């Protein structure tokens, strides 16, 4: 398995941008996916969560602005970030979590196996 | 909210060290997953243990796990440059919707 | 059993994958569905 990330880049306050984020040797649809942002310098953070049924959590500090979105043709997600703001400032990435939820209920869990490389994203003026 | 880790770590190569992690008990009685991530610098994380001791693929022996309750405990023994990295510790538990992250830790060899 | 003051040890054998290890120390075990859900025995004459 692995994961290709593309997109991201450079927007003013505001602006929007579009990060993409495409698997081989799985399919995102049937996965438990996470996006993530670490800012330069400091730690990792949630951004969104996608199970495999398709629904979406975002951190409050992104809902509203940031959507995810499932690119089947392309077995891929879409991360669509609208009304930037300098906090956004960063390095993203698209991740891979391996669970155990038997017949719904958990038992096991191993954590997140799969990593993007991360697309860098600078929000500026 | 975050996990404490101490931010910096330091030891002699060939030694033995270990980095602490605080608060798992934080948040409810429900047994705590507790795993840990190495991430060179520029390089992306890569999972390096869960279920506290159970090493992971490529992991060597030089790594393992202990836990107190609310502490856990990785140590890393036979201290070579290769280990200098930074550390996450995390925890998760059914019912969260986020595993709680670490603060991280810069390990150092002198 | 069954003068509901008359307890009694009992053991028995659970294929492991429908044990979960209880949320504390790990000799304690539990049901992998109980804290959720209602659990029913399946009767003689109705294995469909
Ligand atoms: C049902 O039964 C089947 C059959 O038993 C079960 O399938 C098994 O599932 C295992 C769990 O995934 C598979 O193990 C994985 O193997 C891959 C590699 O497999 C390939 O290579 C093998 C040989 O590798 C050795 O030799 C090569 C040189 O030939 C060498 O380069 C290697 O380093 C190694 O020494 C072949 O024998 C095999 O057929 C196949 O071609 C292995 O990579 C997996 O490790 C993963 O570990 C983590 C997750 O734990 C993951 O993040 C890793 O990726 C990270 O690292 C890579 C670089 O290594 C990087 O690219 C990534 O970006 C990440 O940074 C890595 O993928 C894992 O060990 C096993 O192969 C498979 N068996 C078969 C026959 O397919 C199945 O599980 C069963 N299911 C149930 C429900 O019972
Ligand atoms: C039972 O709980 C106590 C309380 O911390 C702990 O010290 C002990 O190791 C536990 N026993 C097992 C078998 O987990």
């Amino acid at each position: 398995d692995r994961l290709f990330q593309s997109g991201g880049g450079v927007s003013r306050p505001g602006g929007s941008l579009r990060v993409n984020c495409g698997a081989s040797g799985f399919t995102v649809r049937t996965h438990y996916m996470y996006w993530l942002r670490q800012s330069p310098g400091k730690g990792l953070e949630w951004v969104a969560f996608m199970n495999s049924g398709g629904s979406v959590s975002y951190v409050d500090s992104v809902r509203g602005r940031f959507s995810v979105s499932r690119d089947n043709p392309a077995n891929a997600m879409v991360l669509q970030m609208d009304a930037l703001k300098i906090e956004d400032t960063g390095t993203y990435y698209c991740a891979r979590e391996l669970r155990e939820a038997w017949y719904g209920d958990l038992r096991d869990y191993s954590g997140l196996d799969v990593w993007g490389r991360g697309t860098i994203v600078s929000i500026s003026s | 909210s975050a996990l404490a880790q101490p931010p910096s770590v330091s030891g002699s190569p060939g030694q033995s060290v270990t980095i602490t992690c605080t608060g798992i008990n934080d948040y409810g009685a429900a047994y705590k997953f507790v795993s840990w991530y190495q991430q060179h610098p520029g390089k992306e994380p890569r999972l390096i243990m869960k279920n506290v001791k159970d090493r992971w693929s490529v992991t060597p022996n030089r790594f393992s796990g202990s836990t107190s309750g609310n502490t856990a405990s990785l140590t890393i023994s036979n201290l070579q440059s290769d280990d200098e990295a930074q550390y996450f510790c995390a925890v998760y538990a059914g019912g969260f919707t986020f595993p709680r992250l670490g603060g991280g830790t810069k390990l150092s060899v002198l | 059993t069954e003068l509901r003051d008359k307890r009694e040890k009992k053991n028995a054998l659970f294929y492991k994958l429908d044990i979960v290890q209880l949320d504390g120390n790990s000799s304690q075990y539990r049901l992998i569905n109980c804290n959720t859900s209602v659990i029913t025995q399946a009767c003689p004459k109705v294995s469909f």
